[PDB]
């Protein structure tokens, strides 16, 4: 048996390779981005935004974020999904974005995911898997984003209930807002200190 | 074959989150321990990227950004295999790489190193592994990069790489170095890795028989990702 | 002190003239043995080069040919001492060096290697050692050079050097390499040298404490020339 | 005690570093060349020319040559000269040149050297020390150039007489010629084969 | 897969052309070095031999020449695999073998050794490797052969073999010996090979589990040929 | 990675295994020989003959020779040929022969090959690849046979021009002759000494 | 010679700021990493102390505080050289030392150890290094000091020392011990130093040939400070 | 090359050797102290005072402090100063003091330093280099003291701007005050915790 | 620098007075132990010999006694340095040497060995060390000397030497031998020396690079004398 290749930080210039556009590099015709909603994508459009703060309470202006989620019916656009259901044919389920060099804000245009089956016939509350990479971070940090308007589902969520420190569970719940006619979930990540965001080893 | 969950990541084969020798990690590392969870469909699934979206020069860093001429530097080919810990090949995995140029200069706005920019070099590429988990790209060997950890810190020559494969749990980003580089033994970032055998797992080996005469040198570099266990009894994943 | 002749050159510390592994030496090597002679004034004397003739950038290969900008490549400083076999420093010796650029391309009409030319790099410099036999120049680390000995032959990265000192008998031209370069162990030219200790005498060592932060790396390389014996009895040189 | 730094071939592109001009590289203001005769240099001007042939009888078109000689009175412009005599103040005594890339001919414009003292109160016949470097040559080859119009001096020369194979001595004697009003000594060097030039270990 | 050229032959893994210890090589070895060339279609192609032309006993040296009875000697089976340097099997390659009889006598007009001729033994066979690069023939173990290099020279027992495969560049003729033969350590021909590991690459190993009871012994012998590199960028072969 | 099986001399009795007939051994029904021309083979028939001389100028009477060539249209009867053209279906392209035990002469009955594509869109002059094995020869010697009636093609041939010693190129050109109505190319090989034949490492 | 900046301090050759084994360091160590800066005139300069200010007994701890008689204890002379990392001597550097008496008692108000005070011993001295970087003082060998880290902690015998030299960047305060002291292997303070070779760099060696008969013993102790690199190209210090 | 002698804590009784007077030890005639202002010293007199707090917010009553600064014209009384300007002949530029055993306050009587040249033709804002030693501190901690009445100079200071966490820069700025007719700059140092003082590796 | 006394002679680095293996020492060795004394001016002072008194051939044993011709034997040059135990050179020290001739015959009335006398060889020379403590003389290599300790005793080839330097306490007389001489391992006189390292301190080393072609061989031999300690406190010498 072989050992997993060891992780290393994404580095300060991580944008060159994963978000060329943000680094003013036009080399690829098709660029991967933070927009998971296509023309015929099903579900309610939502905007996921926030910031990432270090131990001093300062936003990281060089962090890279990616998300992985199921479609509106809780089916993953992945061959590994064994639900036997047909997935939204116009949904990649993944996206990537970088914090703004000036303000530090990041965001994704996506769809609110449907409930996904849990282990042993349970049901997971709607959630988006999120990972962050950046200078100073030796291994990508895994976390989940739940929605505050799904209070009843969250209370019965297996993963949230596997966190024995009930106080920390709230750090995984994004807050709903409505700029105009658009739904926006605010999710700030705190890597260190008080209200430190929960990170998982998946 | 009915697949179960990915084998547990071995935390001792990876650098810890908090590593004082690597300064910027002091404020960007959680003080709380990671919460381990049992996997679900969310962790065992991952996106699929169609080959149709890839340009013909996406894996050729020597030419995908060349304008007036060729990039200045050492022509080198890098290839290898991507397997899971159980030796199974990883098919159609997305491999993205990026690096500095021959001067050790990154084409990034936040890089003000006096090393000279190369108008014909971009520094990024990507590709999908084939059915045997094989991958291959061409580039210019990057020069070491001076940085500010301790005032006179220098990263050995290195190429950044990222993989998105079959399971989200396999998501991995790392760096590989070139055999013989003396800076390897003094780098604080490479030293965050606990064992010597794991550090050597990040070194690309010179592959002399695969050099192309009067053209390019070649380095061999294999990547190992986490693997799934098969299930033969209860299947609680669902 | 009344000086006598230079100590006998030790032929076993040098490559032989005929070395089949290095193809071009087969027709350019005498079949007759060298005729050893007792030294005279002709062999113990040598020319003197005044410092007045040297330009200010003669020992700076990064800038002595820069036109529109800086050369592309790894900024490195090389320094060391020139001594005679008896440990005495060699003062005011003429040291000339030349090399290929970061692509492994020489700025020479007979070089058609596809490696890219650098409009801001010339590849040659020179300097005189000081009273302590110390020398120092700046350059771009050269890339390996593919050549035709066997079809897929590759010279490790190298810098050519030449010295003219106090005695014609000390006239020497050679090459030095960089610590860690894997091509060193497979080069036919370096293998013409009989002993392993002598091969290592041509390797420039990384000198980390003398790196200049956010600027250049540094290699240490010392050179040893033949030395004169002193005379205390008959002086037959004349 | 330390060992002499081991020799290595000058390489195929040896011109870049030792004769930039010949390689079309203008980087130095003052370039070293094959002209040892200055305006006020004493002695009879002479031209030394020839070719270098390999084992096949073909001229090397990438060879580099240097010479070292005394002035017209047999004094070397070197602090190591212990003759106590004053040397020609307008004579470096050294020069460098490369074979022509096309024809293979090389040449120097210099002065015919005067006799130099030998060992144990002997007198050496007039001569020019010459060394050649080039691809394929692992160590610079040392030889001497004597003049055929100095037959009487050559017969008594210590170095020439130290060659027990009398037949090989002639390979070190250049032939005098006279293009117009100029004196030219032709000296061809044969590295291998018949009439192979004598090379010394000095 | 688009194939490029065969990897460069490693001259250090083969005997030199000039080997004074092997007398007849003194006048039959070029004085000039071999001229290395870049491969073309001529070097990467080779003939094809149809199996239809092979008789049923072509690989059975015990019976393909038997007239009145069986050959006298040690019944032995020899088998193994033919692969290229990259481990790929060599399919349908022509393998031809020849040898002396049990007395160490060759059925050749120029052989006057007093060793006795065997009217029922010819000494030659041939066969094509299968899809796995496997080959197998049967023969009589040859006896050592006394010859005139130095007056009392003796070749250890040996079987000559020749291969014509996929590329002309792979053309190879050699000899293999039998494990344990003491003459192996004193043979001038085997000593022309520079390294000890390569000399051992010519020794057939006893394969006891594959002996056929009350019938024949068995030796295992694998052959490695030069291999082609695959091309992923420019294809200049044409 | 594995190392190539080391070469060894073909030995003095090399005929037993590669040319049984010449050794008076009838064991094979179908014997490989030096006749590459079949009934329906296309192209002009030619006879290739010569001798192999050792360092003393004496012919080897125990040498074995093989040739590999393209058909009349410059296509190789090999699956490795990527020209996309159809090859002469009645041409093996290979042959083997041995020098005569008495005189030393060898010969092949074949066809004059057509031009074959070179590297980087170049065109190779017509040629036959030839290799020799024999006692005293540790590794088969590779060489090429060009034709003197193809002067214009030879001048532009990539391989011939890769030999920097122009004088040696002629050693690879066979001379055309005409016994009666047959074309014969004489090609003598000199392993050592003057006019030593060029040998390649392919 | 135009001097540049002091070589980077090697953090791995020094104890970390946070060392739990040394209790009081838990609350007196920054949680943030040190910010490395490029040197300026502020860091490369330092004060000068004139010898005129030093009393004749400033380097003689046996007599500079003696009132009614001599101090009780082992008469020992300590001497050595102060050099910079590049081997250059450190001239006219201010060396200040202090220690406990023969009982292991410090003449300090906060010291209530039952070890007996010596009315004729003060415990402090100072001196300037000469042109060779040499220094020498005389004292009483200090006794071990019991302290409260863990309840039964004991410092091996030690002398505190401080140096102010040519550059502020060289400012250093440390402690040296005496060869053979068994407490050396169990001291938590000495163990804050990562490597064994560095720990031994703090041990004064017995120098028997320099003992003064019927008078005093002698220990040799050399000190190495950070050194400046010389500049041969751009000089950005200003 | 040699390694730097490893650092060790100054120890709890550090006063004996560096400030004998404070330990009631009169052994030296000339004692080094915290008064850098002499009779003919140029510049405006200022008093620098403060305290040092540990991780609990408690002042260290056994800490030793030293400062190094330029004169009023920004010239260092050091042979290493290459400004070519003449320095104030009545200024050592260095001083040493210890915290009070009871209260914990420390102070220096000095002069406000003039601007000093930075690297690459820049100008550093006026500052005093300060280092602290004490029990529990394994290596002297380096920091700088800037003045709040030099806001414009501080904003352009190279060293202050090399601190990417803008929030921490204020920890290096002392506050001006005026007891009576005297100028006093208050500078408190916090080794650990919130508002932790910035420390440099010089 | 104010000098004190010479360091104590280390009796363990010298042969004892009583050594039964060396017969004549049995009656010429004190039975009482040596009385050690503290040095005074008498022990730290010594005479000065002006160079004006030395003839031009005093250090040339090949010519200082030659009458009709040259001595018969091996022409050898011997040179080296005289230092004190602290490495300081010993300037203007008187070095006197004497030896037997090439036959192993001493030009002394009490020598009746059948080895042949050389009318052109005397066997004695002398010289003063220069400012670097360097010395050099020329001689004929002495042949071994048969003597009567045990009946068949043989001294290895040896040269006797004596030194008078700066202090009477340094007065020393000894013998040195030549590298490789087999008699060295069986000589009773050399065995009176307790340690092996000290025995080797008496062996002159072949110095091949300093051989003078077609003339003389050369041996290197350094001598170490006792050294003075410097005084920094009380000076009781007076
Ligand atoms: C690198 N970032
Ligand atoms: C770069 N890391
Ligand atoms: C990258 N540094
Ligand atoms: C250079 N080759
Ligand atoms: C390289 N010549
Ligand atoms: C290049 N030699
Ligand atoms: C076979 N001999
Ligand atoms: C065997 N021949
Ligand atoms: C047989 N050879
Ligand atoms: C101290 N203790
Ligand atoms: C100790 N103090
Ligand atoms: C004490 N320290
Ligand atoms: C001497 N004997
Ligand atoms: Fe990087
Ligand atoms: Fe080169
Ligand atoms: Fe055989
Ligand atoms: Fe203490």
């Amino acid at each position: 048996e072989l050992k997993e290749t060891p992780s290393q930080t994404g580095g300060p210039y991580v944008h060159i390779g994963l978000l060329p556009k943000q680094a003013n590099i036009e080399v690829f015709e098709h660029n991967l981005d933070n927009n998971l909603v296509q023309d015929n994508t099903q579900g309610q459009r939502i905007r996921l935004e926030g910031q990432v703060f270090d131990g001093l309470g300062l936003p990281l202006r060089d962090v890279l974020i990616e998300i992985w989620q199921a479609d509106t019916n809780g089916v993953y656009p992945s061959q590994a999904d064994t639900q036997g259901k047909q997935v939204d044919p116009n949904f990649l389920g993944w996206g990537r974005t970088g914090a703004d060099f000036g303000t530090g804000f990041w965001s994704f245009n996506t769809i609110k995911p449907g409930a996904v089956p849990g282990r042993k016939g349970s049901t997971q509350a709607p959630h988006i898997s999120l990972i962050i990479f950046a200078r100073g971070i030796n291994i990508g940090l895994h976390t989940r984003v739940y929605f505050d308007d799904e209070a009843e589902a969250n209370a019965k969520d297996p993963v949230l209930n596997s966190i024995e420190w009930a106080t920390r569970r709230q750090t995984l719940v994004a807050k709903r807002e409505e700029r105009d006619g658009e739904v926006v979930y605010r999710f700030d990540i705190r890597i260190q200190g008080e209200n430190e965001t929960v990170f998982f080893d998946i | 074959i009915i697949w179960g969950a990915y084998a547990q990541r071995n935390t001792e084969d990876h650098p810890p989150a908090y590593a004082p020798g690597y300064k910027t990690s002091v404020l960007r590392s959680p003080k709380n321990a990671l919460i381990s969870i049992a996997e679900t469909l969310s962790e065992v699934t991952a996106p699929h990227f169609s080959a149709d979206k890839f340009g013909p020069k996406d894996n050729d860093l020597i030419l995908n950004y060349a304008k007036d001429g060729l990039p200045i530097g050492e022509r080198v080919i890098v290839h290898g295999y991507v397997r899971d810990q159980f030796g199974r090949p990883v098919k159609n995995a997305l491999v993205e790489v990026w690096q500095a140029n021959a001067s050790g200069r990154y084409r990034h706005p936040n890089d003000q190193y006096i090393g000279a920019m190369d108008p014909n070099f971009g520094g990024c590429g990507r590709m999908l592994t084939d059915d045997n988990g094989y991958y291959v790209f061409r580039t210019i060997k990057p020069g070491p990069y001076p940085w500010r950890n301790r005032i006179n810190e220098w990263r050995p020559a290195h190429i950044h790489f990222s993989l998105i494969a079959d399971g989200w749990a396999q998501r991995l980003i790392s760096q590989f170095y070139f055999e013989g580089d003396t800076l390897i033994d003094s780098c604080p970032i490479l030293k965050t890795i606990p064992s010597e055998q794991q550090r050597r797992a990040l070194i690309a080996l010179e592959d002399k028989s695969n050099f192309i005469e009067a053209d390019s040198r070649c380095y061999r570099f294999d990547i190992t990702l986490r693997g799934r266990r098969a299930t033969y009894f209860e299947n609680d994943l669902t």
